[PDB]
RNA sequence: CCGUGAGGGAAAGGUGAAAAGAACCCCGGGAGGGGAGUGAAAUAGAGCCUGAAACCGUGGGCUUACAAGCAGUCACGGCCCCGAGGGGUUGUGGCGUGCCUAUUGAAGCAUGAGCCGGCGACUCACGGUCGUGGGCGAGCUUAAGCCGUUGAGGCGGAGG
RNA sequence: GGUGGAGCCUGGGAGUGAGGGCGCGAGCGAUAACGUCCGCGUCCGAGCGCGGGAACAACCGAGACCGCCAGCUAAGGCCCC
RNA sequence: GGGAUGACCCCAGGCGGUAGGGGAGCGUUCCCGAUGCCGAUGAAGGCCGACCCGCGAGGGCGGCUGGAGGUAAGGGAAGUG
């Protein structure tokens, strides 16, 4: 009994289009180009999140450190307050009361000026 | 007044009335659980060294899920080497009742 | 719970004199602030920095034989086009760039940091046409 | 001579543009002053062979 | 396939592609590869296992209860109707295929056309003909040569 | 309410056409006549029997006054091609593509 | 149709249940269309069943004329849509060397491919050798054939 | 001592039989070569996935199942990019 | 380890990878299942889907087109991607 493609090569390179959809010239309306373009998009992703949680901390980083640097200090000296402190607070959070609650964070460079 | 509570390996910033996504919990839906504390706020400032004994952050299971499916695709070049994955996280919603400390 | 992004925030302007300042050690601190990593609010995609208003730029100070022996350079796109010129005569002609080219090095490359420079206004002299902007002066 | 040819296919955007210049600039036309018909300045009006004020042309 | 064999242009500086016949399976219209031929599909199962598969597919039946026998078919002659009155007082509603297994012809002529019956020569009861079944039905007589066949 | 003529398989190559028909799109029919007229180039004569045919169309069929018409929708598909040959130096011969145009143009009436 | 000749050798199917295949009127030389009319359906109108993809065009929303680039991915923000959420879009910041092939080694200035759709490459028969699910087991098994059946199976011990 | 994707034995299926850089020991070469030919090892090959090295298969770091807007570290780094 | 056996639960450890070995599955054509079931209240196919289940290949659901065919659990055979 004969079996010729039929209906299955159409509808998987449907597939590869559709998720190339608002890809520039070819690449969303050829499929080959829409596969080789797939590939890398597919790495760039999982190359990407787990950069997200890099990208983030150097940029908590950046906003501690400003901060830090209003009350006499460098995002250096009272990383290690906080460490002989015994504070475990993240710089996500840590970031956000530099902010919000500028008042709370003062303390922590306080609580952090001492414990050395 | 505002807390910073601990909960799957990662710390948030909680207030009453707060739905909050946070790692899976054993913990039935509709129950009620405690929350370790670092740092209460705002009106009266604490802060934990590194928690505060008694305070703790009651909150309400209103129910598990699946989050969003994310697309894990492997490819290697020259070698005929590609994976496809559907990785969907699980996850708790939380409602935050009251902040007891 | 997500990140602060920072709605449109009304600048600062702040005022610089860089007599007896050191060269690259004065470019640090203004980049710095043009960056805006001075604020708690940084963000990087935005232009969430102070303006950085220098004057006396003429008399900025530099260490060695660097009037004689720093090259400024261009090229003028055509062969023989490789223009040399030392710092000594920058500032004998066109002073207030031997700052801004310092400091337009130490702000990043693509669209932002290139209109971020354009925050910048380095004059020579002890004056500025910026008297309507109230010139927060720092000492640094 | 060596036959130059194409190195790539050229993409629709980039002919596409090169024909921002292939817009026809419509006729430059006025009316009759006897006849108020639409016709180019300059020309003896084909809708009534006045030209000048005076009769030119059968029509 | 029915074409020839010239290559159908030289192989070198055509500036296309190599072909030799435009035969070749590589080719539209041209020759299939590896595509099916006449086969003998049939073949040789072990005896014992059809004379024991032939007493395992009753038996399954028999454990069942829906194996039926029977004397002789009372007052059936060539015409399906006088069957089902038959089948009727021997529970045989239609409401569960049968596989009649008879030698008498005149029955297997009256039934055969039954939606619901399978007809058979007792000479040629076969396991799936069973399996296909509900029930299943014999002479004595097409019994007693199905003993002397799994015997 | 609206009315359109379509001149189909027409036989002219359609990325010349068009330049005819992006020329009178929007225009009010009384312009598009006078461009049409003397827009010197061969697909006008066929953009203006289009044109007139869509005119009566309206008037005729639609109840649609040759007053308030204007040129809502014009536009120049493409259809079969006349591929004729072309003999070229050396015995190889090219195939070129005699292009036919459909050529469909809809107005309207801009009231007041 | 190609070849002087032997010889080579295509492409090309489908309206609808029934032509009831569009009278008549309108723009046009015509082609073609616009109503009328037929039909359950007319983007089933004969260039006709379904009508995908490349390819072309019209309208709309976002966006772009100091920018740089395997064109995408992550975060954020602005506008549009849908009714603590999602979809489309892209301004800025970060990161980022196509697919396949052959290679010690390619984004690779090494090979192949303009694009799309369909054909397109590890099989079959006999024999052999391991493994495996079963049947019988110092025993197992039939081959051509004969009968039966008309998708019924049984016989056949020669022989291996 | 060692319970490890350790080892012994029988049997089926392979691919490989064009390697390359580095380090140390030699020969050949000119105490040349991103040279060549052997030996122990390592890595790339197959890790052209990740960090450092400005950028770079093989130098330093380190063996990527998947997800996080959490923490600690290695090489390398902390004036600005 | 439970419990008894692949019921699901707990603890621990493994899971870069070309040539290549192995294992478990999806999907296409066809046969029994089928004198059956689905179908004009609309088959197969076609265009959308931001919803559902699946690691994935793929499987359902819904809306538009489409207008007469399609074919389950469980197995068999290939011109099977
Ligand atoms: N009387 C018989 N042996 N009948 C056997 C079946 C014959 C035929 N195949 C049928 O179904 O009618
Ligand atoms: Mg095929
Ligand atoms: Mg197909
Ligand atoms: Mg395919
Ligand atoms: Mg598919
Ligand atoms: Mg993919
Ligand atoms: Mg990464
Ligand atoms: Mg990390
Ligand atoms: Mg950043
Ligand atoms: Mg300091
Ligand atoms: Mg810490
Ligand atoms: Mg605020
Ligand atoms: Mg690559
Ligand atoms: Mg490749
Ligand atoms: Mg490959
Ligand atoms: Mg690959
Ligand atoms: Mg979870
Ligand atoms: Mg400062
Ligand atoms: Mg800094
Ligand atoms: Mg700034
Ligand atoms: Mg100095
Ligand atoms: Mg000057
Ligand atoms: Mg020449
Ligand atoms: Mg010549
Ligand atoms: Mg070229
Ligand atoms: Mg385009
Ligand atoms: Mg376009
Ligand atoms: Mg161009
Ligand atoms: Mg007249
Ligand atoms: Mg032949
Ligand atoms: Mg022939
Ligand atoms: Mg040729
Ligand atoms: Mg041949
Ligand atoms: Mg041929
Ligand atoms: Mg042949
Ligand atoms: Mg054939
Ligand atoms: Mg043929
Ligand atoms: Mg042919
Ligand atoms: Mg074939
Ligand atoms: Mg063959
Ligand atoms: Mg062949
Ligand atoms: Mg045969
Ligand atoms: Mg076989
Ligand atoms: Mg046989
Ligand atoms: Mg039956
Ligand atoms: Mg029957
Ligand atoms: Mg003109
Ligand atoms: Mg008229
Ligand atoms: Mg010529
Ligand atoms: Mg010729
Ligand atoms: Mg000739
Ligand atoms: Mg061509
Ligand atoms: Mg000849
Ligand atoms: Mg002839
Ligand atoms: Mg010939
Ligand atoms: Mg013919
Ligand atoms: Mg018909
Ligand atoms: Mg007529
Ligand atoms: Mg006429
Ligand atoms: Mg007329
Ligand atoms: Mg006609
Ligand atoms: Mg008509
Ligand atoms: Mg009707
Ligand atoms: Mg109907
Ligand atoms: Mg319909
Ligand atoms: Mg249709
Ligand atoms: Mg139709
Ligand atoms: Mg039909
Ligand atoms: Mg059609
Ligand atoms: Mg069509
Ligand atoms: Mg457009
Ligand atoms: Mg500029
Ligand atoms: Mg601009
Ligand atoms: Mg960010
Ligand atoms: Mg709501
Ligand atoms: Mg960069
Ligand atoms: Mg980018
Ligand atoms: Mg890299
Ligand atoms: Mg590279
Ligand atoms: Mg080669
Ligand atoms: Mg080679
Ligand atoms: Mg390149
Ligand atoms: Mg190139
Ligand atoms: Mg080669
Ligand atoms: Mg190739
Ligand atoms: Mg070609
Ligand atoms: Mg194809
Ligand atoms: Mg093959
Ligand atoms: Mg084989
Ligand atoms: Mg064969
Ligand atoms: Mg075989
Ligand atoms: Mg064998
Ligand atoms: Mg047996
Ligand atoms: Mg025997
Ligand atoms: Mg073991
Ligand atoms: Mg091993
Ligand atoms: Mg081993
Ligand atoms: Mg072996
Ligand atoms: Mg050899
Ligand atoms: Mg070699
Ligand atoms: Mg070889
Ligand atoms: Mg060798
Ligand atoms: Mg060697
Ligand atoms: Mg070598
Ligand atoms: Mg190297
Ligand atoms: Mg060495
Ligand atoms: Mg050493
Ligand atoms: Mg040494
Ligand atoms: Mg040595
Ligand atoms: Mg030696
Ligand atoms: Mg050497
Ligand atoms: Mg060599
Ligand atoms: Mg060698
Ligand atoms: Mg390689
Ligand atoms: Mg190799
Ligand atoms: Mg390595
Ligand atoms: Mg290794
Ligand atoms: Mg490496
Ligand atoms: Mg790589
Ligand atoms: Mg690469
Ligand atoms: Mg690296
Ligand atoms: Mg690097
Ligand atoms: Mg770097
Ligand atoms: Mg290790
Ligand atoms: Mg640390
Ligand atoms: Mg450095
Ligand atoms: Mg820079
Ligand atoms: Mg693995
Ligand atoms: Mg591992
Ligand atoms: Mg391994
Ligand atoms: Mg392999
Ligand atoms: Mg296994
Ligand atoms: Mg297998
Ligand atoms: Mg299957
Ligand atoms: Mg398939
Ligand atoms: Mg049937
Ligand atoms: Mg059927
Ligand atoms: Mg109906
Ligand atoms: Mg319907
Ligand atoms: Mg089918
Ligand atoms: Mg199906
Ligand atoms: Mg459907
Ligand atoms: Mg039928
Ligand atoms: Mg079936
Ligand atoms: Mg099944
Ligand atoms: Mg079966
Ligand atoms: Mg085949
Ligand atoms: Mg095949
Ligand atoms: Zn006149």
């Amino acid at each position: 009994p004969r079996a010729k493609t039929g209906v299955v090569r159409r509808r998987k390179h449907k597939k590869i289009l559709k998720l190339a959809k608002g890809y520039w010239g070819l690449r969303s309306k050829s499929f080959r180009k829409a596969r080789e373009t797939l590939f890398a998009a597919g790495n760039y992703a999982y190359a990407h999140r787990k950069r997200r949680k890099r990208d983030f901390r150097r940029l908590w980083i950046v906003r501690i450190n400003a901060a830090c640097r209003q009350h006499g200090l460098n995002y250096s000296t009272f990383i290690h307050g906080l460490k002989k402190a015994g504070i475990e607070v993240d710089r996500k959070n840590l970031a956000d009361l530099a902010v919000r609650e500028p008042q709370v964070f003062a303390e922590l460079v306080e609580r952090a000026k001492a414990a050395q | 007044m505002f807390a910073i509570v601990k909960t799957g390996g990662k710390q948030y910033r909680v207030e009453p009335g707060l739905k909050l996504r946070v790692e899976k919990l054993d913990a039935e839906p509709g129950a009620t659980v405690e929350l370790p504390v670092l740092l209460l706020g705002g009106e009266k400032t604490v802060v934990g060294t590194p928690v505060v004994e008694g305070a703790s952050v009651v909150a309400e299971v209103l129910g598990h899920g699946r989050g969003k499916k994310i697309l894990v695709s492997k490819f290697k070049a020259k070698v005929q080497y590609r994976r496809k994955k559907g990785h969907r996280q699980p996850y708790t919603e939380l409602l935050i009742k009251e902040i007891r400390g | 719970m997500k990140t602060y992004v920072p709605k449109q925030v009304e600048p600062r302007w702040v005022l610089i004199d860089a007599e007896g300042k050191t060269l690259g050690r004065l470019a640090t601190k203004i980049a710095t602030l043009l960056r805006g990593k001075h604020r708690p609010d940084w963000t990087p995609n935005v232009a969430m920095g102070d303006f950085v208003v220098v004057v006396n730029a003429d008399k900025i100070r530099v260490t060695g034989k660097k009037l004689e022996q720093k090259i400024y350079t261009r090229y003028s796109g055509y062969p023989g086009g490789l223009k040399k010129i030392p710092l000594e005569k920058m500032l004998a002609t066109h002073p207030e760039r031997v700052l801004e080219h310092a400091v337009k090095g130490m702000l990043p490359k693509g669209p932002l940091g290139r209109r971020l420079f354009k925050r910048l206004k380095v004059y020579a002299g002890p004056d500025h046409p910026h008297q309507a902007q109230r010139p927060e002066k720092l000492e640094v | 001579a060596k036959h130059p040819v194409p190195k790539k296919k050229t993409s629709k955007a980039r002919r596409d543009a090169r024909r921002s210049h292939h817009a026809l600039t419509p006729p430059t036309l006025v009316p009759c002053p006897e006849c108020k018909a639409m016709k180019p300045p300059h020309t003896v009006c084909p809708e009534c062979g006045y030209y000048a004020g005076r009769k030119v042309l059968e029509v | 396939v029915a074409y020839s064999g010239r290559k159908i242009w030289p192989q070198k500086h055509t500036g296309r592609a190599r072909h030799g016949d435009i035969g070749a399976p590589i080719f539209v219209g041209g020759g299939v590869v590896f595509g099916p031929k006449p086969r003998d599909y049939s073949y040789t199962l072990p005896k014992k296992v059809r004379k024991k598969g032939l007493a395992m597919a009753v038996a399954d039946r028999a454990r069942e209860g829906k194996l039926l026998l029977v004397e002789a078919f009372a007052g059936v002659n060539g015409k399906t109707k006088e069957f089902l009155a038959w089948a009727k007082e021997a529970g045989l509603d239609g409401s569960e295929s049968v596989l009649l297994v008879t030698g008498n012809e005149l029955v297997r002529r009256a039934a055969r056309n039954l939606p619901w019956v399978v007809t058979l020569a007792p000479e040629g009861l076969n396991v799936y003909d069973i399996v296909r079944t509900e029930r299943l039905v014999m002479d004595l007589d097409a019994w007693e040569v199905f003993q002397n066949r799994i015997g | 309410m609206e009315a359109k003529a379509i001149a189909r398989y027409v036989r002219i190559s359609p990325r010349k056409v068009r330049l005819v028909v992006d020329l009178i799109r929007g225009k009010s029919l009384e312009e598009a006549r006078n461009i049409l007229r003397y827009t010197n180039k061969r697909g006008a004569y066929f953009v203006a029997k289009v044109l007139e045919s869509a005119a009566a169309n309206a008037v005729n069929n639609h109840d649609m006054l040759e007053d308030r018409l204007y040129v809502k929708a014009a536009y120049v598909d493409e259809g079969p091609a006349l591929k004729r040959v072309l003999p070229r130096a050396r015995g190889r011969a090219d195939i070129i593509k005699k292009r036919t145009s459909h050529i469909t143009v809809i107005l309207g009436e801009k009231h007041g």
